[PDB]
Parts: structure tokens; C-alpha cells; sequence
RNA sequence: CGCCGCCAAGGUAU
RNA sequence: UCUGGUUUCUCUUCAGAUCGCAUAAAUCUUUCGCCUUUUACUAAAGAUUUCCGUGGAGAGGAACAACUCU
């Protein structure tokens, strides 16, 4: 945002240069996807067929 | 004259501002200001008195085991820099020497 | 010249010979170090530029001997000389109480010094050529030119002896002349530094008359190497000697968009620059300058941190030059920090090396110089 | 499948004519002194920062300790000081500025410094930002083979008596954009390669790690 | 860390850091701007 | 490196970073300056050959 | 040379 | 005159190369900093995996396979 500004530009919003964010954010979902996947696993089997109360 | 003392109360003062952050669940600079600390109890408030804003004073590290340098490299205290100015107490407290050589010569002329 | 000269310790005072060895096998692996034990314990060494010694400490450290070692902060060896001739003239004294050995001391010229630091003029050549060589080159005496004999420190330093300024008899009868006992005494006391454990240049000592024993065999024959160092030294400190600080010629490649950085960082240091030459070809040319050697500590790296990486400097040993001050300068204050822009630089620059492993303080002619009665 | 690309050389030109206005003019590693990756290393197990760069967590090797009379033999207020050693000579090499190193990474010294003469005009060879202290048209200091212009034609055949070539010049249109694209960043100086992603690719890369230009707030440098 | 100081921890504390330098030193010559 | 590559034919040839490993110490391959030198022994051939 | 940005179980019983 | 093959789609194990000119999270064992107990945590090291992709190799087809490298 602070290399939009150079010269006679302008102050206001504009700012469309978004590579930059989507690729951590895709970093992000890069590594939470088996993660949460197998938090979800773990969600529909204690939904689906039932807990283990006195097992593990 | 005592840095390590200095360093404590800045810890301890920001700490105890934390700790009355987290009892609001809040934790924010901005929508916590220390304007809600530096107010006294007959307008409202809670009441407190400041020594982490009185830029805490640093000195040569390499040398600072090996001899009095002088003073050298400020160091800046709480993250409140927008120009408030929160007075310190000790200014407003008679110091010993002072109060000793008033004392003499008032129990002289009160003699 | 290895010039810069670092001081070295282990962490550990126990594990001291494994540190020994592995210094013993830095000094087979690189040549041009030098190290040095003293009285004080504390071993010192001494090598070129400041890459090769950070690559003798990597290799010292984490492959020849695997111990933390603590090093010191870098200074140069520097030298001493005298500037003026002397005013006074000296005395003798030996336990037999039978030589009086009178003598003076008085600078040369650094071209010719630098000649003979320079391996052109030899002991192995006759005594009338290198006397005739002396004569139509320093415009000497003809009877005082061939009267020399062996040079100073490794017979190469500009440290000479004339013996004949005072007519050249006096007693000739077995001795007589500087032949094997004083010159071998100033072979081995040119090197232990007289001022302040450094070493001396561009100063030639002239005997002003001297006495031989009556039997050298049975008196003082043996017994006038200390006495001949004494009154030697004596006459050198008496003439208000000054010490050396070592050069470094320098170049620098730059590019004209950055040049005034280097500039500002040779006159913040001291720096007489002399050339400055733009070269055909490449757009970035050349600055050829003197800093002192004491200033060079990392600047390079300072050097190409201001230009931001357009520039690049080397460094070389250039000559010895007049520090700015005086060693004998008494009744003055010397802070502990804050290093001196001054004119009165080296009463610091000897005090701190004198509180090394040196000797004491209180250099006045009263003690070991001279014998006020 | 779309994995292999071989492209040429006015192609990637008008590619690197298109890439400005993020792409630094930057051509050798001479402006990463003490921004290269060891030189971040060493200083993030040295406890110190460089300015305008990052500031570490220390590691294991937190406190030292060494006993008063030790560290008193060692060090007074006895060493000659002229300047004060700064962390940018610790930075550039840990080695006899600083005492007890680890983890320690050990960083480049004097790339040999392009220069790159920009080109705007033809005629390539066009002899700008060039002084030249040679005198010309009159010099002679020493001697030289063969000073007797007498030989005459004898072994030159004249089927190849010509130099290698005359069917072209050594210049075009098309060989300034050729020895610019020589001296290129690293996407453009290939004319071939492989195929990357979209998350891949970075675009802010050669901003950030730079110096810290003046004229800026403090949020931007931290 | 310009010269030699600085702070290690600084989320330990509870301050940010910026060590100022002193304006009120007295000494010959300072400046390197002028 | 020129001429040792005109001596072996087995090469790995710089395509990315130099193949300057005749500077072989740790301290000099990351400094790129050189520390140590190594002589080699060759053969070349003249004109003759 | 410029830290820090907070959800929930903990209580209105089963 | 004979020799005669680039892409795309499916299994097949080996990877030691910035496997990827860049770089996510989790677990354990330790040091910290907020902390009341914990999950959410802070950020440094040590060692493991998971995960988004990639490298070369054995076959079966199809896509102009007959243009033609040889
Ligand atoms: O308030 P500042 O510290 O000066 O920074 C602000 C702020 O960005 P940050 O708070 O993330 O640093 C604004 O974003 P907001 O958080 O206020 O939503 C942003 O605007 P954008 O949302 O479009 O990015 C733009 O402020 P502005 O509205 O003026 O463009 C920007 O920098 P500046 O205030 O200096 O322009
Ligand atoms: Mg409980």
C-alpha cells in the first residue's frame, strides 16, 4: 500500500495487489485441510457411531 | 540509580494493566485506553501513579559491568507515546536531604 | 609486516596445553603468524589482515582445538624513534666500576631507512664498498663511514652505529672498538622494547668515547652487555623520543554516485587521501589514500555499508609514522573512555600498553636512566 | 499437461519490459551485504539485530559466566579504543570481534561488482559512462616484432585470405535486449525451463528484503 | 541494535523497546549530517 | 577448472551456482575468496600435441 | 532500533 | 538401399538434487512469556510425521502417425 502512494497517485483505496495475501492464506488451508479433516473424521464417527466412554 | 529496580516496576505496572485487561477480556490499547487508570477517585476512576512513563535509562552493556560510564542511550518506558505527558510521583515528593537540612534549621529556628 | 596483534585466552584455565597444540597447529598451517608468550602469562598473537586472522580463528576454534576461547579487542603493534638529536649525554656505570661508555643518538633519513629495511645494502659485502656507498649517498664523514660495523635488529633494521664523530683513537689496545660484546648486546636488547616493550627504528647510535677494562678476561669482559643496554636506551630516551603508528595504504573501486561516503568515513578516521583516479573502462574507479591502522577495524565492512555495496576497499602495510603526541608528557589527565581526538594521543596510547604486560610507570630520568648524585 | 516452456529472446524481452515497476534493478549479490541468509543467521544466534532487519529469540546459550578475577585479568578499562566495534563487525564476521560463537553461519565477500551500462539509443557499442586517459593517435615505448612492412604476397590463398565473417554485423536490433536479458533477475536470464504454480511464484520478494528507504513510517519498517 | 544495545525480550517486559540516544551529552564533535 | 574439465571427461558443469571446487575449505567455499590453494598435475598438449 | 490485538467449559441443577 | 516417434490418459517402485530459487500445520521432549485449571497460546532449539506439489521409470492404448529424427 505504501508503493501505490509514490508520486502523484493518491491517498484513497485502490489497492488491488491481493497475490500476496491469497498465498498464505492458501498456506494456511495447505496444512489445516488433513487437520481438520481428521477433526471432522473424528466428529462424524463420535456422531454417527456413537462415543467410547471406558475404551482408550 | 537502581536500573534493575526501574525495569521491575515498568514489568510489574504492565502487568497489572494486562491483568485488569483480561478481567474485561479485552486486551486492547486502543479500546482500553490508560485513560481509565490515570484518573482520580473523587472524579472516578481507579487511582494510580505512574513511574513507567519516565523514560528508563540505559548504558554501554559491554562496559556497564566494568565501570561507571555516566549516562548514555534513554530507553523508553509503557508503549504510550502521543505526547500526554503522565507525571511521575517523585517529583512530587520531598527528598531525603532536602528534608533534612529543612529540618535542621527549622528545629534551629524554632529553638 | 604482520602487524595486527590480538591477545588470547582459554575459557577454561585448565585445558590449557590442548590450546597450545591446536596454536601449534595454526602457526604449521598459516606462515605469516607470529605468536608470543610474555611475563604476564597471556598468549598473544600476531598476523596480516583481518580475514586471514578470522580464518585462523575458525580453524583454531572448530577444528585444530574444540574449546570456547575468549579473545581481546585488536590493536597494532607499533614502533619507536626519535624525532630531534639529543641534548644531553649519558653515563655509565658496571660492577667492576672501571668503563664510562658516553654516547649519543639522532634520527636518519626514511628513504634510506626503508633501503636498508629492504635487503640493499648487506654485511656480507667489503667495508670500503658499502662505506663509499654510505658516503655519496648520505653525504657522510670519509673517515666515519667505514668505521661502521653490524647493523640493528637482524643486521637489516635502520638502527646503524658510526664510532668515529670523536677522533678515532682513544685506546685500540685489545678491544677498542664495537666488536663482539656490545654488538651482541644490542642483537639481543633491540627486540625487548626499552619505552614500553616495542621496538625502535630510524635511530642510529654514536658512541662519544668509551674505556676497555685492563684485562677483559679477567675484569668486565661479560659483565657490560647489561651497562651497554642501559646507556644505549638511555641516550635513546633521553632525546625525547616518540612512538610509531603503522599505515595502511588503501584502494577503493567506487562508482561516482557514491563517492562522498568514503570520503567521510577517511576523514572521520584520520584519512589523508591522495589519489583519486578515474580508470577507463568500468564507470567505478579508484581512491588511493593513508588511514591509520589503528582506525582500520572493520573498514571494509563499514565502508561498503555506507556506499550500500557499490564500493570495495583493500588494505596494506604501509610505513611507520609520527603518532600525534609524546610518551614522556607528565601532569596529565588521561580518561579511561572516550578516545581522544587530541594532539596528545599516544601518553594514552602508551599508558594502555604499559598497563598491559609493559612494565611500571613514572618513565622519568631518576631511576634506571640516570644517577642524580 | 503444460510443464515445459522454451521460449526467445525478444519474446522474454518485451516479458522483462512489462515486469518493471516491481522488479529491482539489482544484478549482482553485493547489495545483500549483511541481508544475506547467514549473515540473519549469525545474527539471530548473536542476540543482535542489524538496522532495518529482524530481531531474534536467543537460543540455549543465554548466559554466560566467567568469575571476577578472570574476566578482571582479562579485561579493565586497558585496551587501546578508538572507535567503538559495532554489531555490523560482529555481523560481518563473529570470529575475533566477539568471543564463544554457535550455531554461527558464515556469509559471502566481494561479488566483482557489474556495473551494467543501460542502454536508450542503437549503435550498441555507444562508448558512455567511459573516460579514457590513453593518448591516441601517437604512441610508442616499446619495441615490437616485425617493424619492415616488406613481405609480400606469398601464403594468404585467396579463397580464404577473408576474416570468419562479413554476411552480418556484429550488431542488430535484437542483441541489446539480448546482453541486457544476459544480466537479468532470475525468471528472465533462461530461455527455458519448467512450469511452477500460482502460489508458487512470489511477486513481493525483492521489496522487503532491502534497505529501509528514508521518508517512511516506523510501521511499515517493522 | 545500532551500536551495542538493545533490548532481548521485549514481550517478556512490558515495554516495546527504541532506545533513544542522549541529547543532553556534551562533547567536541558529533555530527555527520552536517 | 577450465582446463581440469578439459582434462576429465566427467563434468558437472555450472548451471547454477560456480563450480569453483578447487577452493575446498568450509571457510572459503561460503566466503568465496579462497583460503587454502591445492596443486594439481595434469597433462597438456601444444600445438604439436 | 517502536512489545502488545482472546474464545470457551468454570452457575441458575437432573 | 535398409534403419523408423512427439503428446495425452491409467500402475510401477526408486527418491537424496535450493526433491519445491517458496514453505504450511500438528505431535513429543525441553527452555521461556502471558497464566488459575485446561483447551485456544507466545517463540527459540532438538526430531519426527502428516499434508499441497515435483523428479526418473517398467507397460497398455489413443491422439495426423506416417510427418519423418535416425
Ligand atoms: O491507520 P494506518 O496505521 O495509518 O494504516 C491504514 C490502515 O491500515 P492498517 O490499520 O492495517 O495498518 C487502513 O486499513 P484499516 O485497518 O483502517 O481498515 C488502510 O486502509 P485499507 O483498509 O483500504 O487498506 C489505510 O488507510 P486509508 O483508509 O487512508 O487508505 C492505511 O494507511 P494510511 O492511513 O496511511 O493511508
Ligand atoms: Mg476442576
Amino acid at each position: 500500500y505504501y508503493r501505490f502512494n509514490t508520486g502523484p497517485v493518491g491517498k484513497g483505496p485502490g489497492c488491488g495487489f491481493w497475490a500476496a495475501g491469497w498465498r498464505v492464506w492458501l498456506f494456511f488451508m495447505r496444512g489445516i485441510t488433513p487437520l481438520l479433516e481428521r477433526w471432522l473424521g473424528n466428529l462424524l464417527a463420535r456422531q454417527f457411531e456413537g462415543r467410547h466412554s471406558k475404551g482408550v | 540509580n537502581t536500573q534493575e529496580l526501574l525495569d521491575l516496576l515498568v514489568k510489574c505496572e504492565n502487568k497489572i494493566q494486562t491483568r485488569i485487561k483480561i478481567g474485561l477480556n479485552s486486551k486492547m490499547p486502543s479500546r482500553f485506553p490508560p485513560v481509565v487508570f490515570y484518573t482520580p477517585k473523587e472524579l472516578g476512576g481507579l487511582g494510580m501513579l505512574s513511574m513507567g512513563h519516565v523514560l528508563i535509562p540505559q548504558s554501554d552493556l559491554r562496559w556497564s559491568k566494568q565501570t561507571d560510564v555516566g549516562i548514555t542511550h534513554f530507553r523508553s518506558g509503557m508503549s504510550h507515546e502521543e505526547d500526554q505527558l503522565i507525571p511521575n510521583l517523585y517529583r512530587y515528593i520531598q527528598p531525603w536531604e532536602s528534608e533534612f537540612i529543612d529540618s535542621q534549621r527549622v528545629w534551629a529556628e524554632y529553638a | 609486516t604482520s602487524v595486527i596483534k590480538i591477545a588470547v585466552e582459554p575459557v577454561n584455565p585448565s585445558e590449557l596445553p590442548k590450546m597450545l597444540d591446536g596454536l601449534r597447529k595454526v602457526n604449521k598451517s598459516y606462515p605469516s603468524l607470529t605468536t608470543k608468550v610474555e611475563e604476564s602469562g597471556e598468549h598473544v598473537i600476531l598476523g596480516t589482515g583481518e580475514l586471514y586472522l578470522d580464518c585462523v580463528m575458525h580453524d583454531l576454534r572448530k577444528m585444530y582445538s574444540e574449546i570456547d576461547i575468549k579473545v581481546a579487542d585488536p590493536v597494532v603493534t607499533f614502533c619507536e624513534t626519535v624525532v630531534e638529536t639529543s641534548s644531553l649525554k649519558c653515563f655509565a656505570e658496571t660492577p667492576n666500576k672501571k668503563n664510562k661508555i658516553t654516547m649519543i643518538a639522532e634520527p636518519l633519513e626514511k628513504g634510506l631507512a626503508e633501503d636498508i629495511e629492504n635487503e640493499v645494502v648487506q654485511i656480507t659485502w667489503n667495508r670500503k664498498k658499502l662505506g663509499e656507498f654510505f658516503q655519496t649517498k648520505y653525504d657522510w664523514d670519509l673517515l666515519a663511514a667505514r668505521s661502521i660495523w653490524a647493523f640493528g635488529p637482524d643486521a637489516t633494521g635502520p638502527n646503524i652505529l658510526v664510532d668515529d664523530t670523536l677522533p678515532s683513537e682513544v685506546d685500540k689496545a685489545l678491544l677498542g672498538s664495537v666488536k663482539d660484546s656490545i654488538v651482541q648486546g644490542f642483537q639481543w636488547g633491540t627486540r625487548e622494547g626499552p619505552l614500553c616493550d616495542e621496538l625502535i627504528r630510524n635511530v642510529k647510535f654514536k658512541i662519544l668515547d668509551a674505556v676497555v677494562a685492563q684485562e677483559p678476561l679477567h675484569r668486565g669482559g661479560g659483565q657490560i652487555i647489561p651497562t651497554a643496554r642501559r646507556v644505549v636506551y638511555s641516550a635513546f630516551l633521553m632525546a625525547t623520543p616518540r612512538l610509531m603508528e603503522p599505515y595502511y595504504f588503501v584502494e577503493v573501486q567506487a562508482p561516482a554516485d557514491c563517492v562522498s561516503a568514503v570520503y567521510t568515513v577517511l576523514a572521520r578516521r584520520r584519512g589523508h587521501v591522495t589519489q583519486d583516479a578515474p580508470i577507463p573502462g568500468s564507470p567505478l574507479y579508484t581512491i588511493k589514500a593513508f588511514i591509520p591502522a589503528i582506525d582500520s577495524f572493520g573498514f571494509e565492512t563499514d565502508l561498503r555499508t555506507h556506499t550500500q555495496g557499490q564500493a570495495f576497499s583493500l588494505s596494506v602495510f604501509h610505513h611507520w609514522q609520527i603518532v600525534p603526541g609524546d610518551p614522556l608528557d607528565k601532569s596529565i589527565v588521561i580518561r579511561p573512555l572516550e578516545p581522544q581526538p587530541a594532539p596528545h594521543l599516544a601518553r594514552e596510547f602508551m599508558i594502555k600498553t604499559r598497563r598491559r604486560k609493559g612494565l611500571s610507570e613514572d618513565v622519568s630520568i631518576s631511576k634506571f636512566f640516570d644517577d642524580p648524585m | 499437461t503444460y510443464q515445459r516452456w522454451q521460449f526467445t529472446l525478444p519474446m522474454m524481452s518485451t516479458l522483462y519490459r512489462l515486469a518493471n515497476q516491481l522488479l529491482t534493478d539489482l544484478v549482482d549479490d553485493n547489495y545483500f551485504y549483511l541481508f544475506d541468509l547467514k549473515a540473519f543467521f549469525t545474527s539471530k544466534a548473536l542476540n543482535m539485530a542489524i538496522p532495518g532487519g529482524p530481531k531474534f529469540e536467543p537460543l540455549v546459550r543465554d548466559i554466560n559466566l566467567q568469575d571476577e578475577d578472570w574476566n578482571e585479568f582479562n579485561d579493565i578499562n586497558k585496551i587501546i579504543i578508538r572507535q567503538p566495534i559495532r554489531t555490523e563487525y560482529k555481523i560481518a564476521f563473529p570470529y575475533l570481534y566477539n568471543n564463544l560463537p554457535h550455531h554461527v553461519h558464515l556469509t559471502w565477500y566481494h561479488t566483482p561488482n557489474v556495473v551494467f551500462i543501460k542502454t536508450e539509443d542503437p549503435d550498441l557499442p555507444a562508448f558512455y559512462f567511459d573516460p579514457l586517459i590513453n593518448p591516441i593517435s601517437h604512441r610508442h615505448s616499446v619495441k615490437s616484432q616485425e617493424p619492415l612492412p616488406d613481405d609480400d604476397e606469398e601464403f594468404e590463398l585467396p579463397e580464404f585470405v577473408e576474416p570468419f565473417l562479413k554476411d552480418t554485423p556484429l550488431y542488430t536490433d535484437n542483441t541489446a535486449n539480448g546482453i541486457a536479458l544476459l544480466w537479468a533477475p532470475r525468471p528472465f536470464n533462461l530461455r527455458s525451463g519448467r512450469t511452477r504454480r500460482a502460489l508458487d511464484i512470489p511477486l513481493v520478494k525483492n521489496w522487503y528484503r532491502e534497505h529501509c528507504p528514508a521518508g517512511q513510517p516506523v510501521k511499515v519498517r517493522v | 541494535m545500532y551500536n551495542g544495545i538493545g533490548l532481548p525480550t521485549p514481550r517478556g517486559s512490558g515495554t516495546n523497546g527504541y532506545v533513544q540516544r542522549n541529547l543532553s551529552l556534551v562533547r567536541g564533535r558529533r555530527g555527520e549530517r552536517p | 577448472d577450465c582446463l581440469i574439465e578439459q582434462t576429465h571427461p566427467e563434468i558437472r558443469k555450472r548451471y547454477d551456482q560456480d563450480l569453483c571446487y578447487t577452493d575446498i575449505l568450509f571457510t572459503e567455499q561460503e566466503r568465496g575468496v579462497g583460503i587454502k590453494s591445492t596443486p594439481v598435475t595434469v597433462v597438456l598438449p601444444d600445438t604439436k600435441g
